[PDB]
């Protein structure tokens, strides 16, 4: 169990700011 | 600015409506910090006069 | 559970600082305080700017499968020592003492360490053994030590 | 002195068979530090226990922590809820 | 400040009236965080 | 000056037992009267050998005593290790029934209240100690080492009132007790250190 490198879970500061939640704004075929 | 540049930073409010809450040992009121925002506002707004 | 695997060996530990770091500076609002688990009593007496916090653990009503301790110092509060009331020295008992990796031989029943820290965590492994009896007791301290 | 450290760890093995107390990302978080437990949030400011005046070796074993906390009476609390209805 | 206390020590007058922030500061505990710094 | 004293408890723990339902949980009589630290093995005799807290102020088994308050600290302890030993350790019921007997506990006790070391052998020979104790329960974390990581974990949600052995998913986990840090605020900086001109 004492080889069990583990695995960092990483931020990227731009993600953590003001990631919002391109066809649906019709203006695009 | 220079007064409002003393105050401590760990500056909260208890207001009279946290009782309808019951706040346990720890569980985090959601009206702690009405007083430190409007600390703030103001020490900002006063150095972006300029 | 593993109460009734209470520690026969290991009366009393005390983490208390050494007087070094008192009489380099003093030449008091006193707050004692026990934790609700059995003993473990932890005291510290400041005044208003230094503190001088003890850590007792009196070990008569620990378990044994909760070995590790862990507790936040300041920074200013890198220096430690011990006091390690066994309950009786019958035999040749090898107490050790690792930091991280180095062990700490003594200060010269009772036997004091001199304990200096670094910032970050620590580990500071502690062990008790008899060499006739064969049987063992471990302690383990996590001090936080503040930037 | 950096800032951008990862700080937080997840071990590979799914182990989230006794494991729905602890803190699960949705796995178990591992951190680089222990947590801090903190008992009362607000100090309580005067009260000669704490702002030790300067006029007049004694001990006083005081019930809980809960008097240096602010709580508020139950006779307000009542007064409270009977304004809510 | 002496004598508007006075009058509200003798005469009573019919209102006195209450308006109130219903708020005041008071300190917080504060601390550390407890992952090491990291060089 | 004990007759709302009653009245008041009544009003705010009904309506701070809305979304978790404690207090119209069932209960019958259950004449213990003991030794609260007796509360749960004289109950365990109880389901060896062998009327609900709202019910009980509606038939007055209250009165304005001592015991009058001692009996309802019993009545709430007890329907608090049956909510806790009922659910498993992770469900919400859990927890609420937990933040509950915290809550009501610290009500409880407030009102009733208004109704061999060479340091201390060199600070009692320097100093003056006027003094202040109290008890506070402590919490228990997760403990693994890994390849020069050597991790920590969360603080379990598991009460204090929960008296079962210690289980572990893993054997090479261990178990440590997190000590609270309590004293005097260490002095913060001003607003002028948190928000200066960047």
């Amino acid at each position: 169990f004492e080889t069990m490198v583990a695995n960092p879970i990483k931020v990227s500061r731009l993600q953590s700011n003001g990631v919002l939640t391109i066809h649906y704004s019709l203006a695009n075929f | 600015i220079n007064e409002l540049e003393r105050l401590p930073a760990n500056l909260g409010t208890y207001s009279l409506d946290d009782c309808l809450e019951f706040i346990t040992k720890d569980d985090l009121s959601s009206r702690m910090d009405t007083f430190k925002i409007k600390a703030l506002v103001e020490l900002k707004s006063l150095k972006l006069l300029t | 559970l593993g109460n009734g695997y209470n520690r026969s060996l290991l009366t009393e530990d005390y983490l208390l600082n050494p007087n070094n770091f008192k009489k380099l500076i003093a030449k008091s609002m006193q707050k004692e305080m026990q934790s609700l688990s059995e003993q473990h009593t932890m005291e510290y007496k400041p005044y208003k700017n230094q503190n001088w916090v003890e850590y007792i653990f009196n070990g008569n009503e620990l378990s044994q499968n909760e070995n590790a301790f862990s507790f936040m110092l300041q920074p200013m509060q890198t220096f430690l020592t011990l006091q390690s009331h066994l309950t009786s020295s019958l035999k040749d008992t090898e107490t050790l003492l690792t930091i991280n990796k180095e062990p700490v031989k003594s200060r010269t029943i009772t036997e004091i360490f001199d304990i200096r820290l670094s910032e970050g965590l620590n580990h500071l492994m502690f062990r008790c053994e008899d060499k006739i009896s064969h049987e063992t007791e471990f302690m383990n301290f996590w001090i936080n030590v503040l930037p | 002195i950096m800032i951008d450290a990862a700080s937080s760890f997840v071990l590979p093995i799914s182990i989230t068979k006794n494991v729905d107390v602890l803190q699960r990302t949705d796995e178990i978080l591992w951190f680089r530090g222990p947590s801090v437990i903190v008992n009362e949030r607000i100090i309580n400011s005067g009260d000669p226990h704490l702002s030790l005046p300067l006029n007049r070796n004694e001990k006083e074993s005081l019930p809980g922590p809960f008097v240096l906390g602010l709580r508020p009476s139950a006779k307000f609390t009542a007064h409270r809820l009977s304004m809510l209805r | 400040k002496r004598i508007l206390k006075e009058v509200i020590l003798a005469k009573k007058v019919s209102k006195v009236p209450i308006n109130n922030v219903r708020a005041f500061p008071v300190l917080q505990t504060n601390y550390n965080g407890s992952i090491p710094v990291v060089r | 000056k004990l007759v709302d004293f009653l009245v008041n408890v009544q009003s705010i723990l009904n309506a701070a037992s809305v979304k978790c339902h404690v207090v119209d949980e069932s209960f019958p009589a259950k004449f213990f009267e003991k030794n609260p630290d007796k509360i749960y093995e004289s109950y365990c005799k109880f389901i060896k050998n062998r009327t609900t807290i709202n019910k009980r102020f509606e038939n007055g088994e209250y009165e304005p005593i001592q015991g009058g308050f001692y009996k309802l600290y019993h009545d709430i302890k007890l329907v608090c290790t049956i909510l806790i030993h009922f659910y498993p350790q992770g469900t919400r019921n859990y927890q609420l029934v937990d933040k509950f007997y915290k809550f009501s506990s610290e009500l409880l006790l407030r009102e009733c209240c208004r109704i061999a070391t060479e340091l201390d052998k060199i600070i009692s020979y320097d100093f003056i100690k006027i003094s202040m104790n109290y008890t506070v329960p402590i919490s228990q974390t997760y403990q693994i080492r890994t390849k020069d990581m050597d991790l920590f974990s969360s603080i379990i949600s598991k009460s204090n009132l929960d008296k079962r052995p210690h289980e572990l998913p893993n054997t090479n986990f261990k178990i440590n007790n997190v000590l609270p840090q309590t004293d005097i605020e260490n002095e913060a900086p001003r607003l002028g250190f948190v928000g200066a001109n960047t």
